[PDB]
């Protein structure tokens, strides 16, 4: 809710909201809720990018066919940058519709971050209590359930865990995408990338 | 002091009657028609769109997949080929029947029989004969058609446009990629 | 974890988890490990039986496969890899479309489910259609579900080595290195 | 005649090109029945 | 809810309404019926034409001749699918005629099941109580009376055997046609249907 309350004020920043700019001063409670659903959107999609980037770049493909004829090598072959363009439309669109469809199942639950729900806490069972519509009882988060395992201070350190991995993510996949487009801009990145 | 659900920058109307009388009010009348005709008769217009434009797209991508053996045509040319064949001159027959009948309803609601706006009574199957899901779906029916108008006119549009059968995409949008991230030149 | 079955002699009575996967592991996730290890040990024992009855020199399945298409069940060799390879792709979308239905029953029809407070493991169909451990007490099944759990564990290790076998040549001994 | 389903396939698949490039407006404003003075001339009823 | 009230419901699916979509709670009562009788006549439809198309399928044919220069082997001779159009047209007209008069006297029974009466339940004798009509009193279905030798309890098994089999020969004769269209599309149908 309010930017005192809230996660993520870490030691790398000494122990204090690090807010340079006086955005959380300015803005209202439910803007600050809409950065942090933001934020945490932001680092989750990253992390996965940052690690799908790295095994495109390491070339290590499921073995089989993405579709007859093209193979994960075949689609791999040229670079992670490429591979993307090299998948078919088809397969990019499923992809799509599902990400819409995630998106607008978490969008559509009532306790919005903005009007009174955790932001970040993306609900689980997404697809669940809609009518005309039947999906199983798959939580989109810990689908095995390990966050069960743990407690409350426990599951507060690996939230803060979660969003310093996070930025780091987001840090990341910019530099990927930056040294693909401007070669130089981020050295420690090899013709692989 | 009520103010518009769909544009709160706005007062309510008031010929948009009481907040709720008809399923749907979210106060959407920037222009205010209201004030002009009268709201039964504007719904009862509603009504009759929605029912149409849905009829009207689902036959549209019917017609795009199947057609029968005697109508050798596609959808454009359709209404032009069965104009000469003769086949819309009986529906525009039978559909005037069936007009002439509703606009003496409308006739009689506007003058105050006691009929809703869009009520013919049609109701085989039993749906929404419990009153209790009866405003849901008269929601749901506004909902669907509203949205089938923009789909039928998008639908007509497109297929003119593109000159291709279901999808109404362009052969770029089919074949290639629309979800490209390497840079593009000048032509999709 | 230790109040879960197919803890045995030859752990020493206590749980083989080393890598602590089980402290992670809440009753749903335990219930998932246990679901998998039932399904892995069945598939395996189930394959290694093939394979072995395949391979060794059993006598196969008389008669064709497809009349039309002219392929045989002697055609189709005993190389078990190379047999997978040369049986029709109608049959192996059929073999893998029957499975999923199972999965997808078993998943749905079983209603208290093995996250949501359920026996792992209990395909309600796919079990004994003569009735034949239908007597026994519950110490000798629950005896029996501990010889499931041990021989399948035995059975996935010995279909991993077939596989490396037919990989990786020469990898296991006591596998020939063509398979 | 051909009673549909009866002496005859019931629903028949239809006719289509696969894909293309979008027609010129000319094309088909010039055809249109409302946009073109042909048009509007066939445009007409007939008994 | 009537939905409650049924033997459709079964195991296979838990002991629970199989509603996924959430169908039977968006409707009043009477199509609840509506569904019933559809659900049962289609079941039944659909087992008469599966066991006839593998009948078909198999070129099995009546000692005789469906016309006066058809022969029943020479109209089967093509297949199950091609078999309808090869049928003579008066044979077509006649069955069309004779489902017409079961489904009007099966309709014109003022019980019904819309407004007030068992669903499912075809009158036995539909051509009876018809003013100025005559039937041979075939009763429609158990013209022999078998249903008579069995319990109440049963006849309620049998009924939820009736709806396991309606709807797996609902998908099954799908199945056959389905195959025919898109070869492949069923692999378990060979080239003969
Ligand atoms: C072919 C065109 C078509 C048709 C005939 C319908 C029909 C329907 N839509 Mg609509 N709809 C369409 C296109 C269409 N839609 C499209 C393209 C969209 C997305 C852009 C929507 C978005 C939409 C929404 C958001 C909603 C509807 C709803 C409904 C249902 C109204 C309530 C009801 O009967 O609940 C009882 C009936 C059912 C639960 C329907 C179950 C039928 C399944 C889905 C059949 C499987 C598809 C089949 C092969 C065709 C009705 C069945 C309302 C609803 O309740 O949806 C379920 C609703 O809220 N539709
Ligand atoms: C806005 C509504 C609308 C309009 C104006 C038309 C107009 C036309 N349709 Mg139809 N059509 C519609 C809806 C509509 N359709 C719908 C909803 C379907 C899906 C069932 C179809 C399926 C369809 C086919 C398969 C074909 C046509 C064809 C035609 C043409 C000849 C009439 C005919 O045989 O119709 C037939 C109409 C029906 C069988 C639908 C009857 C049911 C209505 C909608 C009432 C439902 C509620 C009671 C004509 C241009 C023919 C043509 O020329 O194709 C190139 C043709 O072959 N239509
Ligand atoms: C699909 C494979 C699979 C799975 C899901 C399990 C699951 C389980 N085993 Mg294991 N197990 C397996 C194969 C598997 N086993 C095989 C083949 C053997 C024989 C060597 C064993 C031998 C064995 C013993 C001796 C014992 C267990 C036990 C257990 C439980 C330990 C708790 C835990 O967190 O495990 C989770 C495990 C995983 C998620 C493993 C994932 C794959 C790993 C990380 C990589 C592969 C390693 C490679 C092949 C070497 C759990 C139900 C204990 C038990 O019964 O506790 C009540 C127990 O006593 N297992
Ligand atoms: C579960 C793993 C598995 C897999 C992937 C395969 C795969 C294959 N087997 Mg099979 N097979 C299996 C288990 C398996 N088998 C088992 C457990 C046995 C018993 C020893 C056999 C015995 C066997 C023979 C004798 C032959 C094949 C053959 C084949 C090939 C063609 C498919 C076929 O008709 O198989 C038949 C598959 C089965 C009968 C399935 C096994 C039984 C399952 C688990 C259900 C349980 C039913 C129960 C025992 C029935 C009792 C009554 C294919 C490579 C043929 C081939 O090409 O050989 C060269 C062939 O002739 N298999
Ligand atoms: C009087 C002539 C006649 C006869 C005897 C039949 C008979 C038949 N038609 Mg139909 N049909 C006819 C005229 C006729 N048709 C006409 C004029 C049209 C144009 C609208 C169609 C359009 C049509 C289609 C599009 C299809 C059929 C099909 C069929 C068959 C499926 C039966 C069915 O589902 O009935 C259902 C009938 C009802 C629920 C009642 C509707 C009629 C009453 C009087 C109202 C059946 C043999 C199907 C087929 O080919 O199956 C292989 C099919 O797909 N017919
Ligand atoms: C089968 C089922 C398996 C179940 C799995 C569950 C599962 O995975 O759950 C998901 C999961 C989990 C889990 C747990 O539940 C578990 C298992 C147990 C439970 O108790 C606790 C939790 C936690 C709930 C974690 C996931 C974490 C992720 C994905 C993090 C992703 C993180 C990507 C980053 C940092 C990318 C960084 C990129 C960088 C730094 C880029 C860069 C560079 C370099 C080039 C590198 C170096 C260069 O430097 C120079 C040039 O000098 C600078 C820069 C910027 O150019
Ligand atoms: C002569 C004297 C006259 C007496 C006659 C008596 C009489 O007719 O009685 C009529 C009668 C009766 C009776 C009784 O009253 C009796 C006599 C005594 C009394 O106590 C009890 C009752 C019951 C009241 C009932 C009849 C029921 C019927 C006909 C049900 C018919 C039902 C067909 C189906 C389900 C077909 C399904 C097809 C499928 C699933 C097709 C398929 C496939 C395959 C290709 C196969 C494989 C593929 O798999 C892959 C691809 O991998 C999957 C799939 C789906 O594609
Ligand atoms: C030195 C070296 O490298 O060696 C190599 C070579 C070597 C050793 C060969 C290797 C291997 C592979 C091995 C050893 C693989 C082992 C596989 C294994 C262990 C496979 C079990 C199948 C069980 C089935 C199908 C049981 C069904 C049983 C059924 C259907 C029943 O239980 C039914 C029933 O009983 C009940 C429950 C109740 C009772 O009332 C009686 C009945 C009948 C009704 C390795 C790993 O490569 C290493
Ligand atoms: C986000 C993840 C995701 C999900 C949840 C998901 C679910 C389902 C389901 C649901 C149960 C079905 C039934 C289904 C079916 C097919 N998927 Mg699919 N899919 C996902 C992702 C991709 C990608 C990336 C590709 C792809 C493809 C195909 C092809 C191949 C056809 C072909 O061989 O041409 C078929 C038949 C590939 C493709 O379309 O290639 C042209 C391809 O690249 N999918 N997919
Ligand atoms: C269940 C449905 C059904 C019923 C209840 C029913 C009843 C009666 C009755 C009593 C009420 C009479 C008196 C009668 C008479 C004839 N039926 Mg008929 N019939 C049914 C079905 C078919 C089919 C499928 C065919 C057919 C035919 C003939 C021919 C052959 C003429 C010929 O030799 O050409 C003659 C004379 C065939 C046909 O139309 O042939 C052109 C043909 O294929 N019927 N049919
Ligand atoms: C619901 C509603 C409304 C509406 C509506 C709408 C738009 C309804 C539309 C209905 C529609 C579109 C219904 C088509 C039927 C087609 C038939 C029966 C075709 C016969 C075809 C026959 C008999 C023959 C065809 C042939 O090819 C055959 C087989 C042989 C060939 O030799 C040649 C011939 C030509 C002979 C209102 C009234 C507007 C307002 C109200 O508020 C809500």
């Amino acid at each position: 809710a309010l930017v005192d309350s809230m996660e993520g004020v870490g030691e790398e920043t000494g122990g204090q909201i690090w807010d340079p700019l006086g955005i959380s001063e300015a803005v209202s409670d439910e803007a600050v809720m809409w950065f942090r659903a933001s934020e945490l959107k932001h680092g989750r999609v990253a992390m996965l990018a940052s690690v799908g980037y790295l095994v495109g770049a390491a070339k290590i493909s499921f073995p089989g066919e993405l579709a007859k004829g093209v193979t994960f090598a075949s689609v791999a072959a040229n670079g992670p940058y490429q591979a993307w363009d090299a998948v078919p439309q088809a397969g990019k669109l499923q992809i799509l519709s599902i990400i819409l469809a995630l998106e607008w199942a978490t969008e559509a639950k009532k306790p919005h971050y903005m009007r009174g729900g955790v932001p970040g806490k993306i609900e689980q069972l997404p697809f669940d209590g809609i009518q005309g519509l039947w999906a199983p009882k798959i939580k989109f988060w810990d689908p095995l359930n390990f966050t069960g395992a743990l407690s409350a201070e426990q599951k507060a350190r690996k939230r803060k865990a979660e969003l310093k991995n996070g930025r780091l993510a987001m840090i990341g996949i910019i530099s990927f995408i930056t040294g693909h487009n401007l070669p130089g801009s981020v050295p420690a990145l090899d013709s692989s990338f | 002091v009520v103010y518009s659900e769909a544009l709160p920058f706005l007062v309510r109307r008031e010929s948009l009657g009481p907040v709720g009388a008809l399923v749907g009010d979210v106060g959407f009348d920037p222009l205010g028609f209201t004030e002009i005709l009268p709201l039964a008769w504007l719904r009862e217009a509603e009504i009759k769109h929605c029912r149409t434009a849905m009829l009207a797209t689902f036959g549209f991508a019917f017609t795009d997949f199947w057609h029968f053996p005697g109508f050798d045509y596609t959808t454009l040319e359709a209404h032009d080929a069965v104009i000469a064949q003769g086949g819309m001159s009986q529906l525009l027959l039978w559909i005037g029947l069936l007009e002439v009948f509703s606009a003496i309803s409308i006739d009689q609601m506007l003058r105050g029989s006691g009929r809703e706006p869009g009520d013919y009574g049609f109701d085989p199957l039993g749906f929404a004969s419990d009153p209790a899901k009866k405003a849901d779906l008269q929601m749901k029916e506004l909902a669907n058609g509203r949205l089938a108008m923009f789909a039928f006119g998008g639908f007509v549009t497109q297929s003119v446009l593109t000159g291709n059968t279901f999808p109404y995409l362009f052969d770029y949008q089919t074949a290639g990629d629309i979800v490209a991230i390497a840079a593009q030149g000048a032509s999709p | 974890v230790s109040d879960m079955e197919g803890t045995g002699p030859e752990t020493g009575g206590k749980v083989f988890d080393p890598m602590g996967l089980s402290k992670i592991a809440s009753a749903e996730t335990l219930a998932w490990y246990r679901a998998a290890e039932l399904k892995h040990s069945r598939v395996a024992m189930a394959a290694v039986t093939g394979w072995a009855w395949v391979s060794s020199g059993g006598p196969l399945f008389p008669g064709y496969l497809s009349v039309e298409q002219g392929v045989t069940f002697e055609s189709l060799g005993r190389d078990g890899y190379a047999a997978w390879a040369a049986v029709p792709e109608a049959g192996k979308f059929q073999i893998l479309g029957v499975i999923g239905i199972l999965e997808i029953l078993s998943e749905s029809a079983v209603k208290p489910h093995y996250m949501a407070g359920g026996t792992p493991g209990k395909v309600p169909l796919l079990w004994d259609p003569l009735g034949f451990t239908a007597k026994l007490s519950p110490e000798t099944l629950a005896r029996k579900r501990l010889a499931e759990l041990k021989n399948g564990r035995l059975a996935m290790i010995g279909v991993m080595s077939l596989v490396s076998a037919h990989f990786i040549p020469n990898s296991v001994p006591l596998l020939p290195g063509s398979v | 005649m051909t009673i549909p389903g009866l002496n005859a396939p019931g629903l028949v698949p239809a006719t289509k090109k696969p894909a293309g490039a979008k027609p010129s407006f000319e094309s088909y404003r010039d055809t249109s029945h409302f946009w073109s003075s042909q048009g509007i001339m066939d445009s007409v009823p007939k008994v």
